[PDB]
């Protein structure tokens, strides 16, 4: 049906071992770079993150049961909510392992200025929302990095698997059967160059006999 | 011993053999390991492709019989194995894929050796 010819598919087969062989080569070391750094931002990560989340709690919980009655006054001299579209800051950014969006959590949420209420709890408590969102922004930072560094890992895999198999042998084998037949064709050659000679010679072989 | 079977096919398979003629189960074990290993090895293609896995919890069962036919089956050095070991002990390793999932052997024989 379809199969591959041999004089005309020749010069491209051999300049594709070239260009598949060196390509892969540099493709190798490309996510290698992005990996080793993004071992760097998962750790520091989480440094923030055990020192704010105990000292933002810390005040929470101790303002439950004199709260439910002073959830009122909290929220009123702190600033008001953040917005649900949008409050957080997105950023877009190219960068190789496709595509992928970013973000940092900074809003506006004050901090030591509720007027009236729980001495103590009130204020320590609108202190508190910063070490959420502070925090947050490692966080942020590193599950959309997650992301990226999914699509890298994943190509990486997929290409020397897909390589092992399909393609590299294969690119092989269409240089072999080419060849092999190339080959072949020129028994005929010397076959026919043969019996031309048996003429040649009985010519000049009935000058001298019969 | 390294013999991989999966490209392996071979031109009679119930003949010379049968109930009597071999062992009863001969005949059913044939196939049976066959189809087995392939659904196995099958996997360890589709895993480099998307994330680092290919498989549910269905497959994994599938997953450890090829590793299971491996180094306890067709590795055994020079030693003799009686046609008897041999069947008897491939039921062993047909204990870790479900039972209910069987479907290139007989029910009948699901109840002589499990």
């Amino acid at each position: 049906s379809q199969v591959s010819p041999t004089r005309m598919n020749l010069l491209q087969r051999r300049g594709q071992l070239r260009l598949a062989q060196k390509g892969v080569d540099l493709l190798k070391k490309k996510r290698d770079a992005l990996v080793a750094e993004f071992f760097g931002l998962v750790r520091e990560a989480m440094e923030a993150r055990k020192a704010l989340d105990q000292a933002a709690k810390e005040a929470y919980a101790a303002l439950l049961l004199a709260q439910a009655f002073d959830g009122p006054e909290v929220v009123a001299g702190a600033a008001l909510g953040v917005p649900p579209l949008e409050g957080v800051e997105a950023e877009v950014e190219n960068v190789w392992g496709s595509k992928v969006p970013r973000l940092k959590a900074t809003f506006p949420d004050g901090a030591l200025l509720s007027p009236v209420g729980t001495p103590a709890y009130t204020l320590e408590a609108s202190r508190a929302f910063r070490r959420y969102a502070e925090a947050l922004i490692r966080v942020a930072n590193t599950e959309t990095r997650l992301k990226k560094i999914g699509e890298e890992i994943k190509k990486t895999t997929r290409r020397v698997n897909a390589l092992e198999q399909v393609v590299i042998p294969g690119i092989r084998a269409q240089i072999r059967f080419i060849q092999q037949v190339l080959e072949q064709r020129e028994r005929e050659d010397t076959f026919r160059l043969k019996r031309i000679k048996g003429k040649i010679e009985a010519r000049e072989a009935e000058e001298e006999g019969g | 011993p390294p013999i991989d079977p999966l490209p392996s096919l071979s031109r009679l398979m119930n003949n010379g053999v049968g109930k009597g003629k071999t062992r009863e189960d001969h005949k059913q074990v044939s196939d049976q390991l066959y189809s087995a290993y392939a659904n196995g090895v099958d996997i360890r293609k589709l895993v480099a492709i998307i994330g680092e896995d290919a498989l549910t919890e269905n497959d994994r069962r599938y997953l450890q019989f090829a590793d299971a036919f491996e180094r306890f089956f067709i590795n055994q050095g020079q030693q003799n194995r009686s046609i008897e070991e041999s069947l008897q002990i491939a039921w062993a390793l047909l204990s870790m894929l479900p039972q209910g999932e069987l479907k290139r052997i007989s029910k009948d024989h699901i109840g002589k050796y499990y």
